[PDB]
């Protein structure tokens, strides 16, 4: 899915390759751009959770 | 002449993008 809630900035190429959910994103494609994305908010979480893996803080 | 509307649109959105970059700090 790679669901970013942003990129209103610059790229209609980003628009296409996002709205199609392009499973690939080329590096050479990236090198020709600046400020690709910043998922910057203060709202909620994404693809992660905390309070598990009992090994760490038991060691 | 009427192409200038989309020209200034994309240019000003690029400018707001630059403003975000400035917010980068």
């Amino acid at each position: 899915v790679w669901p970013p809630l942003n990129l209103p900035g610059n790229a209609s190429k980003g628009l296409t390759e996002l709205m199609n959910d392009n499973t690939e994103i080329s590096y050479e494609f990236t090198l020709k751009h600046w400020k690709e994305v910043s998922l910057i908010k203060f709202k909620k979480c994404f693809d992660a959770d905390a309070g598990e893996e009992l090994s760490i803080f038991m060691k | 002449s009427q192409s200038l509307i989309q020209t200034i649109k994309n240019d000003i959105v690029g400018l707001k993008a630059g403003m975000a970059t400035l917010e980068g700090m």
